[PDB]
DNA sequence: TCGTAGCTGAGGCCTCAGCTACGT
DNA sequence: TCGTAGCTGAGGCCTCAGCTACGTT
């Protein structure tokens, strides 16, 4: 439970003292507090930082963003250890049925054709939406460099979430690591696709850099989930915990987001 | 009225007179630090709170590191009062630590 | 029904800037505000007219020197003051309430 | 994509520039070109980078590993485009016979046993040490006899007297929880970096078990310092413990530095484990 | 200005300084603001103070109440000036016709009569208060055939049995007779403000006290003392006078909106002597 | 019920003890008792008292008059229960007859151009002086002529010069202004006491034209006192000022101090505004 | 070019008892 | 036993730059 996404841009150099991130450039300086922080994206080749900082960052579970030269994502940083005892759910992942993975895969694949339809619906192709639900009971571009942003965006979020209950990313439920190192997170953030694809379309007229900033809407807009309006991340833990949890069979029935 | 974004208003005027007093002072004065809270003003610091649960939590951690001297106050301003505080004189404190906004740069 | 706090740090470097705490401090007390703590001064007010009345009592008393600032708590969020150590300051000045006994 | 295996302890400055690696220190300077680099470990809180640095060890899908203050990995960089090839391992580990998993742990733990023993016979104790080696020709898979407690047991009385247990609260025990520490943190680095994961040990509540467990012979090297200065303070014996970096060891027909004889050992055993070879490595003190 | 009712019932001694009344006994010692102050009562005869604290409560309009040693008040300090230029509203009251001030005294005595026969309702004599609304409605200027005594008979009579008077020498009547005089203060003190002399009564002008303009204009509000008794009619006489301040905290529907009752006594006294000038035509109305 | 006025302006602290007020503190004591006293006037600012003492006054129905800090009257003490014999007077006043108001307040400014007469005759204008009486001659009804301001005029070109005017701002005004405000403050004390109220004038802006109309008179005092000290700075003419409370003026045929004389003259020019007598008192300078 | 904990001394902030000068 | 305004020097409150000792049961 942080709430900031700290975004640096500015040739400067990240310290840690007294529980803040410190930031000093020419001749900004800047204290944060870690418990305030949610996301810490390093968005320039300009930064330089210590790894007194990056262990506090890991220690308060905060997602770390790396870019390259042209400012796009390129990696993040990835805890071993998520949780106390994170080896009490290891054992239990290893044990997850065939059967029961495909159960739950299925179900959050229907969640996003759900949404997509949705998503159509709002934009009033009443037509082909109503087609995705029928399929559901059974190139290089601007365009798609913002959406595979945003999806990189929430692959992170879900990649860390998995981490912190005691899981590992590798291995998607269909497929078990084969292409991937985070094919979970990539399984799981299926659902929540299409709020990314609203805010591209919404934005698909404009500049790339105009759709990255314009995503960044996800950490600060409200998605209805359960009944109540939530944060992306909240949403994104409740529904990680809840989904790990039908998997290793102590409830029955996925938790549902829709759009 | 709303709170959400309140700020906590913590006042001291704390013994200086021997040793353990000031040693109490230093102690107490980091946990502050480290706890997040903003220096206003001399004896007088700030700590922005999410909501109410982040107060009661953040008061229980408080009278934990209670040091037991001088005269130690808190006050709940909500960030409508605190965001509408006159400057009679002098300039306000532009730190990032000290807004409330969600997405924050440095250098954009 | 509020309490308007007033908070500064004043300057002691020249004998200006002292004389200009005093003579600043000086309107506080005859205007009725109540030292809380060191440096921090509240005055109870009754309604609007009161408040906007004293703010502009204020800025023609500046001492433009230091950082002196103001912040408006209701009644309610006042009242509610922790005191994490020490105790109430228990003046009638400081209380809020219609009827006052000088001992009863 | 490199073979380098590069290790940083030292309060230092990393860059990047050519290709380069650049690493700088109060007086130390070095340049390591990256295609020779297969994995980076940041075992200290010490050390400072730069976020150029790390796209490009992005980009040569370079393994980065960082620690905790302690020198235990707590972490590594997940690229979002391609891998580095520790991550076949995982799917390895996972695949590891139990059967294989209890030859290879009792193996491990029979070398220990006969460390112990070769250390009572370097302090004239012939006697309890051939003891010893009896506890080991009785093991069985997974020791389910205890052999390996009761060659503990009768190890330590021999060296620090019959009132000593390894339960009580002294300078002699603080000194060797110090020291297996320290043995702990080294393989819990190697295993990470074989592409393991460190939280389950070959035989079965920590986060390092199968790290505690690869360390098992190396222990005695622990016990003999802290013998030697059984007499002295804590601090004394801490100190003459960070002899472990400094000394040489037989291993292989070589004297081999310590750390570098884990990684060996570690990738070694790893091997074994996979199935890709036969026969545990073997320490001997 | 202010809102405090000030109680000093301690041996203490009372001084001025920066705008504060100092008060200071033995044990401790107070600063209250004037501007804080609506009332000072001076509940006891152990009690010290200076003519310079005197000469500011009089500048800030503050109600000064004296009292005798068994505590109840016999008198108030009579500012003779102020708001300045008060000559202006004196030469008006002097010419108040007295057709005029028959009008005014009328509709007041018979707000008052209503609001006594409100507060017979509200004791559940649906009956006898509907014969009091009766007398309201054969009132003529000045009530020459004295409605307001008849008035005022019947509903004591009611309210504390027909062997109860208003004469004599009961805990009930102590109190009454303690919250009129509060009422009578309150409204003397607003007279005074508005430039009127409070000597000169509506209908007797000064024939039978210095206060009889006060003792008219409060008159609608008597209920509101009646109340309280009737309330703690069962209580000792300490009880009812304690349960009376009341009167200075509660809060009183005038006007459409609730209001303390001192404000109410500011802006129905400052309105009914407009209607009394003929600046306008509608007294102010004060029900319960 | 007494007869005393007890005026008290002193640093001072008033008590009650054994139906005496108790008046302290040294240089000075004394003890008046309360059968004795009319009326108690507190002239200033530096006296203390206390409640038991005004109790006991309100008791005895005895007039109580507090002051501001210039010694003018503010406010009095107003009993529930019972009354003074001040409290007649004010119906009086109200009945007071235009007509009489006129005789009355023409008398006083006739005494007062006939004072600025004898004034300047006192200065060796014998020729000026004589003018003044010519004019006070053509007085009638309220001055509608305006014969007063018109002495007024010629009296203080005479004394002061052509160039003179009293509008102007300088320490000879000053002065006079010092002076008149002293004779105001002492009417406006007697006029209280009285019953009477200060507020509205004979002829009909000031609390205090009544006072303002009966010093009239008495001006020419102030004026002397200036004339004499007209060369001086203002702080030594607001000195010499206060010689009109220790010296003696001439009043029906008895040299008396001032107050002595305000108090009667008051009273007396009362008495036949209320026509229980013919004849306004006089004074003369 | 990494952090912590704990103390010190320089230097500015802040109040108050006690004094002087003053005031129709 | 009435008030004000203004200054001083004693003495307590408060922060910050700068230093030392320390660093895997
Ligand atoms: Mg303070
Ligand atoms: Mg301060």
């Amino acid at each position: 439970m942080g709430w900031r996404t700290v975004v640096v841009n500015k040739h400067s150099k990240l310290s840690y003292k007294n529980n803040h991130l410190v930031f000093k450039a020419i001749d900004h300086q800047e204290l944060i507090h870690l418990s305030e922080i949610d996301v810490l994206l390093l968005e320039t080749t300009d930064i330089s930082l210590t790894t007194m900082l990056l262990k506090r960052l890991i220690d308060e579970k905060i997602l770390v963003l790396f870019c390259d030269d042209k400012r796009l994502p390129i990696g993040k940083i990835l805890p071993f250890y998520g949780r106390h005892d994170s080896s009490l759910q290891l054992t239990r992942q290893l044990a997850w049925t065939e059967e029961r993975k495909g159960q739950v895969w299925t179900a959050i694949i229907a969640q996003k054709i759900t949404n997509q339809s949705l998503h159509l619906a709002q934009r009033d192709y009443g037509q082909k939406a109503a087609a995705l639900l029928a399929m559901r009971a059974e190139q290089e571009n601007d365009i798609n460099a913002g959406l595979n942003y945003g999806y990189t965006l929430l692959l992170s979020i879900f990649a860390r979430e998995l981490v912190q209950t005691g899981c590992f990313t590798q291995l998607g439920l269909k497929h078990a690591n084969q292409f991937n190192d985070f094919n979970l997170a990539s399984d799981l953030m299926e659902p929540f696709r299409p709020l990314v694809d609203q805010i591209i379309y919404e934005n698909r007229k404009e500049a790339f850099p105009i759709m990255k900033r314009k995503l960044f809407a996800l950490f600060m807009n409200t998605y209805m989930y359960k009944k109540k309006q939530m944060f992306l991340t909240n949403i994104a833990t409740d529904y990680t915990k809840h989904v790990v949890k039908v998997l290793n069979q102590e409830e029955e029935g996925v938790p549902e987001f829709g759009i | 009225m709303s709170y959400r974004y309140m700020r906590l208003l913590l006042m001291f005027d704390m013994p200086t007179d021997t040793a353990s007093d000031r040693k109490a002072y230093r102690k107490f004065r980091k946990f502050l630090i480290n706890e997040g809270f903003i220096m206003h003003q001399f004896s007088v610091y700030s700590k922005i709170l999410l909501n109410d649960t982040a107060n009661k939590a953040m008061l229980a951690r408080l009278k934990q590191n209670n040091p037991q001297r001088g005269l130690i106050t808190l006050l709940n301003v909500t960030e409508k009062q605190f965001s509408r505080m006159i400057y009679l004189h002098g300039e306000q404190d532009n730190r990032v630590a000290n807004s409330d906004e969600r997405i924050v740069f440095l250098g954009e």
